[PDB]
């Protein structure tokens, strides 16, 4: 079924196969499957999503932060300086339980203190002196 | 050590602590000629089945025995040449003893040498063990002795001995004989008592004939030196032992 | 490799070979024991005899290497003598060089340290044996030491060895917690012998002769085997 | 005779991490616990033995060992591969430094040459490494008190307060909190002592433990009094009651 | 599936008198997959394609852009080299990547640097080996 | 068994499971994979001949050397490989001068090759009890040739297996059998040097992969008068010249 | 013996025509630390980014990603330090040998073709591994003035301008490939280093304990160069002058 | 069938006890040609035929001098013979300038038997794969011995080896009490010791050059009758 | 593997010996090179694979490598092994000049360094020299030009031109076309424009990459200046006008 779709785009419909159909594709681990598929035939741009930058993560933290509350007393970027390149996907995580931690004690109003907490919630527990190398 | 295992190469203790490259050897000697060693009450005597494998062989021409410096008789079994090797070491080292300490060689300290040269061919990886089962017995001021030899070095001091393809057969008589003689026989009479063995042991191999040879060493008969026996002595024996087994 | 040779460990963090060499020591189903005194020690080793052609004076697991010193082996013989021989040859060195005779401790600081070397450079397989010693030194008194295929040599108050060094000891440590003594009394070289024989037969319950057992005692400028007619002196008890 | 100069351990696996090294220290972690720390005015090292059977004496087997009157060390790993290399080590200090100069060596470089005992073994033909990662403590005059770890490769690190062995990680996780930048000795030994007692069951008898220090000279032990240019041996261990009276304090 | 092979393996050669036919095929890898069906009684020969030579590559691409502007003349002959073992087909990609780079323009304008920005780009994805031993 | 060779090839000094050891025979093949040679017995002289594998038109083919003298009155050809052949030459000619020093006469030829064919058994075992010098055997079938007193005009055929036979004519290369047949039914007992030199070329025009000239074969002669030498191209371009009329029909 | 002691995989080739143990070793380094070395007109520098940074680990007495050879040459080691203290013990003698017979100091092009020729020496002879190492060099002479070199575990040395090694380096060059002029005074070099290292590593916090570097100059007119390894306080000076 | 291991080297016993490589050596000589002989009380003989490659080529040399009071033949590999021969000349030479009470035959076997032993236990090396025949003469008279790579030297009247040999030894066993009773008639036992070699072969023409003999006795020094002087003895 | 004859010893059933053909199968991955001898001159050439403009231009370890005033050496592929052959050749030069009181030939030199490799592939515990080299230069007081090519199997074979390494087969066919044993180039500049032109197919007009010497009678050795080269790189391209 990979052998057919590869040809389904070529030499029988190939005059019009990829004419006006304009596929995309989303994966991980590009370096294990066939090299037949990634090539200019059937593909154009092996483009890439790295983790974000410090400036990126501020935006992405500011945006799942929308609907929370009539908050105050915040500078929501220094958290990004607390937090190295992890993802622009998990930060909703630390954006989430910050509310929960205050929800846990019923103050619907929020604080910077919780962001300091929830950020440390995830990876400090997700953590060998054999440095034979120099 | 059945396959994908350990028996193939030396100095690898199989997990029951064994060198299965060794215990293959004792089957080799078990697949060889017969020979014996007896303690007279005043010395020793040996024997062997020489093996006619053809008609073109000459009596008293190709022995199966060598000898130590002056006294210590030594026999072979299983494989001859590997035996012949260390007997060159036998005559060798005993001269290093004699030149140095100004006397002949005692037999216990002798095995203290020859019971290690073979042991020191067990422990490496790039050698083979001597596929034999040797015997040597002799005389000294402290009396006489007999020593059997196993390739792993498990040499003890016997009064009677055996090897070859006729062990349980032969050694039975050696046990069934000695209990009837706690005295310990003198020399000339144990001879025919032993030739009784070989013309009985060969019962396995009745496809063929054979012959034998004899050793001799005692105080009252050689001053305690080694030699063979000829003339009417052993000829009076071979017919005797052949006479009293029919 | 990793399961055949020695000089490469397992992935785990140990090896497998030498753990076997300890095992061949039990390849003769023999038991032994050794004890102390103010001036005396004892060693013993039950002797088996298959087919009766042997010369039981020639049979021996014991090698009095020198004056002041004594040893007995375990496991098989031929891989023991070479461990005994260079021992004997060594006392022709320490004496000729450092004046006087070897204590045990320097010896079982030495005869082991090369057994370690027999498991770095694997060209020589390690000697298939655990091995003991006895003596009556001058500073520390009658001292015992144990040795082994890899060298955790240790002094002792007493020992136990064979296939059954789990309960023979239990028949012994039972009362060195009671009598409150590493030492043992009845100093003379007889009375301590029956102690060694009575407690083991209490652990075994088998009768003997001079034929099947032996003796070895460390004494000043002395070490030797002897006649074991004193099997009788146990008889007077019950 | 010995036809096996074939270099063991010389086969880099494709990841680049060697084979037996990462297996060798798989032992030392499986081995017993030890430690040794540092202060401003003195040093200490200690561990425990695990006799493993009662009748065996437990004072002849000195796990701690001397190599100079100013240096002393301990391990926790394999035993018989320790007592052989010290005999090389202390021999070196007579040879490589003393006979040629006269003095005893500093410890910026004794450890270096003790490392060279080790890498020459993980690189020649058919030789396993020594299953030990020991540590030494010593005193000098360009640097005074000091401490060093080693490892069966050869990489020596310096340290301040360290454990290696079974539960060392728990101890390294322990020291640094109740440690102090100037924890002088008689509290050091305490925190050191209890630093082990958590790491052990069975019994904590005073005879169970050895330890020692490098402090200040003690020419009551020097014997040959009558020479002002003969300072005291700065190293000296302790017996089993003067440990067992700091122990009654807890 | 084996039965799907047999009759065809049969229908091929079971047919004789191929006065007119040419039953042919092709793939991307054979050296570990196909049977030992090969016999001139069944199949005769086998002919290879693979990566091109430089002068082979030289025939390729102005002819593409012959149907294209080249606002300016940008000496493509020094653009590529035999050392970079391109595909044969990253080059129509090249030819359009630059107009894409003019699709990153209001200018519909041809430039050498656009090709420069492309092969630097596309080969950032393509592999590269270590010149460790300088072998 | 299933694999008699592959399961016992890697053991250089190991006899087969059927008797004839291996790495010698693996060493006895590649002589064919190289380039042929040929030589002939004769009482008024001796001839040798080869090809030279004119690979490209850049190689100055006078520079290649499948042929060389040992001494004044001995010459050797080669085959197969050539890097592994200098060493025997550099040992072989050493004996002749030495024989011309310790004994001061001229050396025989049968007293030579024995001290050449022994040399290629140092691997595994040794010749006169000595242990070993070199890893592997080395494959070049040589063709010595030389006058002497006791026997006159001779040749031998070396072989790394340690064997050698006093052929009266013998070839090398993959074309050996393809021609050695042709010589067997052609070699008489009372021929001349020249017609032999005319003979040998018949094979080279026959066997060779391409049309030959000066720069595709060369030759070398023997005389008790001159000893040993070779033939330059124009001389080679003359025995081939008047070759043809003998095959005009 | 041979059939079971794999002494064959060393010092041999692929069928595709290459080596394994070396392409492994050259890769094996990249698990290790990181260092750089450049060539300013005024003088020379180096640097090293450790990774061993346990807080109680003493990291202030002496150093391990950097060593010396003599009074005018220095290096920046990378590899495993059990395989560094030997050839260095073979290098330091070499200067104390070259002087000892020619009463001058080393033309620095000569010794790297004395150190490389023991690294090569093992990956042809024997069945031994190579030294798993890569070096930097930094030295001065008169028949070439300043210099800088780079080596490998095989034995292939190279002269280079401004280099990184160890980890994550192929971008590091590409992080500076724009920034390297040729004027290059000293105090506009160190700004590149931190601008290099502070954009590639684990934690941008970058405690001084996790950093070492050195320097070379010409401070006495018509005089030798000043070997100076910097020590913590003066390391920390420029560390914060930059404002980080 | 199926592969065996334990052959890879000359050091491993089999599970039974064989040195499986050794037998593969001894394989070659039955795979090789024949060289035989017999004994008189005053004389004793070697004889062996030849091989070739083509008719252009000469034949192999197969019987080799070692002294006047000894000589030998071979059947198998050519190199190993020279090793022993170039070795063997030395001892019969060595005794002739140190004791000059000339070397006897039997002890020669008893030391080169021990040659092969040393080269059949170690690793690095290889077994000399030949079973050769040998003669001699001494105060004890003439003799005849046999060789194997095992080290099993055996003193005998006569013997055959090589391919197609069985009938010839079998002829000899059938013809035993006759050829040896003679003395001073060397040229008649050979006439039985040739038709012996007429047992199993093709030889459809004048075997003039295919064949060679030497002999010694109480008077006869070791000399190899070769060439057409042999042709009468056909 | 002290001794051990690992697989260098093991011949093939085809006849070859694996690790040798493997070697010069590895050599082609390295920088090309070239040699020419004309009427009176001898010429050489190499390349520098493209660096990032950091590969130190001043003291690069180059491909030409002198021996004396009258001999040089160029090579291909591996480099750490190149540096010893260059040493234990010129060693023998200073020696040969001494104990014979007169300098080397070239037919004495190629025999050595082509014979050495055979010992590094017919011995134990040794890997071959994964390298291929050529020699170039005159004998003393002789106008004759000579170059000899040699490769790890140990054979040396003279030439008039030859190329080694990468994409040589893309090149040497150009040279057999132009160069001919008919008639040399006249003199120096003739060989060079012929020499350089042949490279250009693998060159991307990197004039910096390529580096050249010549050799002349009376040992007038010299390397040439990038400007002198580059002004050939262009006028040759000026001739492209068709």
């Amino acid at each position: 079924v990979q052998r057919t779709m590869l040809e389904l785009l070529n030499q029988l419909d190939g005059f019009e196969t990829s004419k006006n159909i304009k596929i995309i594709m989303a994966t991980n681990r590009l370096d294990i499957l066939d090299p037949a598929l990634l090539r200019p035939g059937r593909i154009d741009r092996k483009i890439e999503f790295p983790p974000p930058s410090v400036a990126a993560r501020a935006e992405i933290l500011r945006i799942h932060s929308r609907k929370m509350n009539l908050t105050r007393g915040i500078n929501l970027r220094k958290v990004a300086e607390k937090m190295n390149g992890c993802s622009g996907a998990d930060v909703k995580g630390v954006c989430t339980e910050a509310g929960m931690y205050a929800l846990r004690e019923r103050r619907i109003h929020v604080t910077q203190e919780d962001f300091e907490l929830a950020v440390g919630k995830v990876m400090n527990k997700n953590q060998s002196v054999a440095k034979l190398f120099k | 050590s059945i396959g994908t295992g350990y028996d193939l190469s030396n100095s690898v203790f199989s997990p029951d602590g064994r060198n299965f490259q060794v215990e293959y050897a004792v089957k080799a000697v078990e697949n060889g000629t017969t020979s014996i060693g007896i303690k007279c009450n005043d010395g020793v005597v040996f024997a062997v089945e020489k093996l006619i494998t053809s008609k073109l062989l000459v009596p008293q021409k190709n022995v199966k025995i060598q000898v130590v410096d002056r006294h210590i008789g030594c026999v072979y079994s299983g494989l001859i040449p590997d035996g012949r090797h260390l007997v060159n070491r036998g005559r060798e080292e005993a001269a290093s003893f004699k030149k140095l300490y100004k006397t002949p060689i005692p037999i216990p300290a002798f095995a203290d040498r020859l019971g290690q040269y073979v042991q020191a061919h067990t422990l490496y990886n790039s050698v083979r063990p001597f596929g034999v089962s040797t015997i040597f017995g002799g005389v000294d001021k402290n009396g006489a002795h007999l020593y059997m030899l196993e390739p792993s070095g498990s040499y003890w001091g016997y009064k009677g001995a055996a090897t070859g393809k006729g062990r349980q057969s032969a050694k039975a008589e050696l046990e069934k004989l000695v209990d009837h003689h706690p005295e310990g026989l003198s020399a000339r009479e144990a001879v025919k008592q032993a030739a009784k063995i070989i013309y009985l042991a060969h019962e396995d191999n009745k496809e063929k004939d054979f012959e034998l040879e004899i050793s001799w060493c005692s105080l009252s008969e050689t001053n305690g030196l080694h030699k063979f026996v000829k003339g009417d002595l052993l000829q009076e024996a071979i017919d005797f032992a052949q006479k009293e087994i029919n | 490799g990793y399961d055949r040779h020695i000089t490469i460990f397992s992935p785990e963090g140990r090896l497998y070979q030498v753990e076997y060499a300890f095992k061949a020591t039990n390849q003769t189903n023999i038991n032994s024991l050794a004890v102390r005194g103010k001036d005396c020690t004892v060693v013993i080793s039950q002797k088996k005899v298959p087919d009766k052609l042997l010369d039981p004076t020639t049979v021996s697991y014991i090698f009095c290497i020198s004056r002041t010193i004594g040893m007995v082996v375990n496991g098989p013989i031929p891989d023991a003598r070479n461990a005994a021989l260079r021992a004997k040859a060594e006392a022709a060195e320490f004496r000729y060089k450092y004046g006087y005779d070897m204590p045990c401790d320097v010896l079982a600081k030495r005869m082991a340290n090369l057994s370690q070397i027999y498991t770095q450079r694997a060209y020589m397989r390690p000697l298939g044996v655990i091995l003991t010693f006895v003596s009556v030194d001058e500073e520390l008194g009658p001292s015992i030491y144990k040795t082994d295929p890899a060298g955790y040599y240790v002094g002792y108050k007493a020992t136990a060895t064979g296939p059954k060094q789990q309960e023979i000891t239990t028949n012994l440590e039972n009362h060195f917690k009671k009598s409150k003594i590493d030492h043992i009394n009845e100093e003379s070289w007889e009375k301590v012998v029956e102690f060694a024989i009575t407690h083991m037969i209490d652990a075994l319950g088998t009768e003997f002769s001079k034929n099947d057992l032996e003796v070895g005692v460390a004494t000043k400028d002395k070490f030797f085997t002897l006649s074991a007619e004193n099997i009788e002196e146990r008889l007077v008890a019950i | 005779m010995t036809d096996r100069y074939s270099f063991s351990l010389t086969t880099f696996s494709p990841s680049g991490k060697l084979g037996q090294i990462d297996y060798a220290l798989t032992a030392v972690k499986q081995g017993v616990t030890s430690l040794g720390i540092k202060a401003t005015n003195g040093v200490v090292i200690a561990t425990e033995k695990k006799s493993s059977s009662p009748l065996a004496m437990s004072e002849t087997l000195s796990k701690v060992s001397l190599l100079t009157p100013d240096i002393g060390a301990v391990y926790s790993g394999m035993g018989p591969d320790y007592r052989v290399l010290v005999d090389k080590s202390r021999k070196v200090a007579h040879t490589s430094y003393k006979r040629i100069y006269g003095e005893y060596p500093p410890t910026k470089l004794l450890v270096s040459e003790v490392a060279k005992i080790m890498q020459e073994a993980t690189q020649s033909g058919g030789v396993r490494p020594f299953g030990v990662s020991l540590l030494i403590a010593g005193h000098d005059e360009f640097n005074g008190f000091s401490l060093y770890q080693v490892d069966p490769s050869g990489s020596y690190f310096p340290w301040k307060a360290t454990a290696i062995g079974k539960g060392s990680v728990a101890a390294k996780t322990f020291l640094e909190k109740r440690w102090n930048d100037e924890l002088e000795l008689e509290d050091a030994i305490h925190i050191a002592l209890l630093t082990l007692k958590e790491s052990v069951e069975g019994e904590f008898n005073g005879d169970t433990i050895e330890l020692a220090i490098i402090g200040d000279e003690n020419p009551d032990l020097l014997g040959y009094t009558g020479i002002p240019t003969d300072k005291g041996p700065r190293f000296r261990k302790l017996t089993s009651q003067e440990i067992n009276d700091r122990l009654e304090a807890l | 599936i084996q039965r799907t092979m047999l009759e065809l393996l049969n229908q091929l050669d079971g047919f004789d008198d191929r006065g007119d036919v040419k039953v042919i095929m092709a793939t991307n890898k054979i050296e570990t997959l196909d049977p030992a069906l090969i016999r001139p009684g069944r199949i005769d020969r086998k002919i290879l394609f693979e990566n091109p030579d430089l002068s082979t590559k030289k025939k390729i691409l102005g002819i593409h852009t012959s149907k294209m502007n080249l606002s300016e003349d940008v000496n493509l002959e020094t653009l590529v080299t035999t050392k970079d073992d391109l595909s044969g087909a990253d080059i129509q990609a090249m030819c359009t990547e630059a107009g894409l780079l003019a699709l990153r323009e209001r200018r519909m304008q041809v430039t050498a640097e656009d090709f420069k920005q492309a092969k630097e780009r596309v080969m950032k994805n393509k592999v590269e080996e270590n010149l460790e031993g300088l072998y | 068994m299933f694999l008699t060779r592959s399961e016992y090839d890697r053991g250089v000094s190991t006899f087969s499971p059927e008797g004839r050891l291996f790495q010698v025979e693996y060493s006895l093949e590649a002589i064919k994979l190289g380039s042929t040679a040929i030589g002939i017995a004769t009482k008024e002289g001796v001839v040798l001949g080869v090809e030279k594998r004119a690979t490209s038109p850049l190689l100055e083919s006078d520079s290649i050397e499948k042929i060389v003298e040992i001494d004044r009155h001995i010459g050797c050809a080669m085959s197969g490989l050539t890097a592994d052949a200098r060493s025997m030459i550099e040992h072989a000619r050493t004996a002749a001068v030495t024989h011309n020093l310790y004994y001061d006469e001229d050396i025989n030829v049968e007293s030579l090759t024995q001290s050449v064919c022994d040399l290629a058994l140092r691997f595994g075992e040794g010749a006169s009890g000595e242990e070993r010098l070199m890893s592997r055997p080395f494959g070049v079938a040589l063709l010595i040739a030389g006058h002497d007193a006791d026997d006159g005009y001779q040749l031998f055929h070396a072989e790394p297996s340690g064997t050698f036979y006093r052929y009266n004519a013998k070839a090398i290369g993959s074309g050996s059998e393809g021609a050695q047949a042709e010589l067997l039914n052609e070699w008489h007992s009372s021929l001349t040097l020249k017609e032999a030199e005319l003979l040998v070329l018949k094979i080279l025009k026959q066997v060779m992969e391409e049309k030959l000239d000066e720069n595709n074969a060369q030759l070398s002669c023997i005389t008790k008068q001159d000893g040993f030498k070779i033939y330059d191209n124009e001389k080679t371009a003359e025995l081939i010249k008047e070759l043809k009329e003998k095959e005009a029909a | 013996m041979g059939s079971r002691r794999y002494d064959s995989r060393t010092t041999i080739f692929s069928p595709e025509g290459r080596l394994y143990q070396v392409e492994y070793a050259l890769e094996s380094i990249s698990h290790a630390g990181t260092a750089i070395g450049i060539m300013a007109s005024d003088g020379i520098v180096l640097a090293a980014e450790r990774k061993v940074t346990s807080t109680l680990l003493e990291q202030d007495t002496s150093t391990e990603k950097l060593y010396k050879l003599n009074d005018k040459i220095a290096v920046a080691v990378a590899g495993l330090t059990a395989d560094a203290e030997i050839l260095i013990n073979t290098a330091r003698i070499h200067a104390q040998n070259y002087l000892k017979t020619y009463n001058e100091d080393i033309p620095v092009e000569i010794l790297v073709r004395r150190l490389s020729d023991i690294k090569q020496g093992y990956t042809q002879h024997g069945g031994l591994r190579p030294f798993g190492v890569s070096f930097i060099y930094a030295g001065y002479d008169d028949r070439y003035g300043y210099q800088l070199y780079t080596s490998n575990p095989s034995g292939n040395y190279t002269g280079w301008k401004a280099i990184s090694v160890g980890a994550n380096t192929s971008a590091a060059q590409t992080l500076l490939q724009m920034d390297y002029k040729d004027d290059m005074k000293v105090d506009d070099a160190i700004e590149l280093a931190l601008k290099t290292l502070s954009k590639t590593t684990d934690s941008s916090a970058l405690t001084y304990d996790r950093l070492e570097f050195a320097t070379i100059r010409k401070g006495a007119n018509d005089g030798e160069v000043y070997q100076k390894i910097f020590k913590p306080q003066e390391i920390k000076d420029i560390l914060v002058k930059t404002g980080i | 069938m199926f592969r065996n291991n334990y052959d890879g080297d000359t050091v491993t016993f089999s599970p039974t006890g064989r040195l499986f490589q050794v037998e593969y050596a001894l394989e070659a000589i039955k795979q090789g040609s024949v060289t035989v002989g017999l004994r008189s009380n005053t004389h004793a003989v070697l004889v062996a035929l030849k091989r070739n490659a083509d008719e252009l080529s000469s034949y192999q040399k197969k019987i080799i001098k070692c002294d006047e009071h000894m000589g030998l033949s071979l059947a198998g590999l050519a190199p190993d013979a020279r090793v022993l021969s170039n070795y063997l000349r030395q001892q019969c030479n060595y005794s002739s300038l140190v004791f000059n009470r000339k070397l006897a035959v039997e002890r020669a076997g008893h030391l080169l038997c021990d040659k092969a032993q040393k080269n059949t236990q170690s690793y690095g090396g290889r077994p000399y794969g030949v079973g050769l025949l040998i003669i001699g003469y001494d105060k004890s008279g003439a003799h005849l011995l046999e060789f194997q790579p095992s080290g099993n030297v055996t003193e005998l009247y006569g013997t055959a080896i090589g391919a197609r040999s069985q009938g010839a030894k079998t002829y000899l066993e059938r013809t035993l009490d006759t050829f040896i009773k003679i003395d001073g008639n060397p040229d008649e036992l050979i006439k039985a010791g040739v038709e012996a070699i007429s047992q199993s072969l093709r030889d459809e023409s004048l075997t003039v050059d295919n064949l060679s003999i030497a002999i010694v006795g109480k008077d006869t020094p070791f000399t190899i009758y070769d060439g057409e002087a042999v042709a009468k003895y056909i | 593997m002290s001794g051990y004859d690992r697989a260098l010893s093991i011949f093939s059933p085809d006849g070859h010996i694996f690790q040798v053909e493997y070697a010069l199968e590895a050599v082609k991955r390295g920088t090309c090179a070239v040699g020419v001898k004309g009427k009176n001159c001898v010429v050489l050439g190499c390349e520098r694979r493209s660096t990032l403009k950091l590969q130190d231009t001043r003291i690069t370890p180059s491909k030409v490598s002198k021996i004396d005033s009258h001999v040089v050496l160029s090579f291909s592929g591996l480099n750490a092994d190149s540096r010893i052959l260059i040493e234990k050749a010129r060693v023998e030069a200073q020696s040969h000049r001494l104990t014979l009181e007169d300098p080397v030939t070239v037919e004495y030199l190629t025999r050595y360094v082509a014979g050495v490799q055979q010992r590094y592939t017919q011995s134990g515990g040794v890997r071959p020299f994964g390298v291929s080299t050529l020699i170039a230069g005159f004998d003393p007081r002789d106008d004759e030009p000579k170059l000899y090519q040699t490769e790890p199997s140990g054979i040396y074979s003279s030439w008039s031109a030859q190329t080694i390494g990468r994409n040589s087969k893309t090149v040497r066919e150009f040279l057999e076309k132009n160069y001919d044993r008919k008639e040399p180039p006249a003199t120096v500049e003739e060989c060079v424009k012929l020499t350089v032109r042949s490279l250009l197919e693998v060159v991307q007009t990197g004039a910096k990459n390529i580096e050249i010497t010549v050799v002349k009678p009376d040992s007038d050795i010299v390397a040439l200046s990038s400007e002198e080269i580059n002004q050939y790189v262009t006028q040759i391209e000026q001739e492209k006008q068709e």
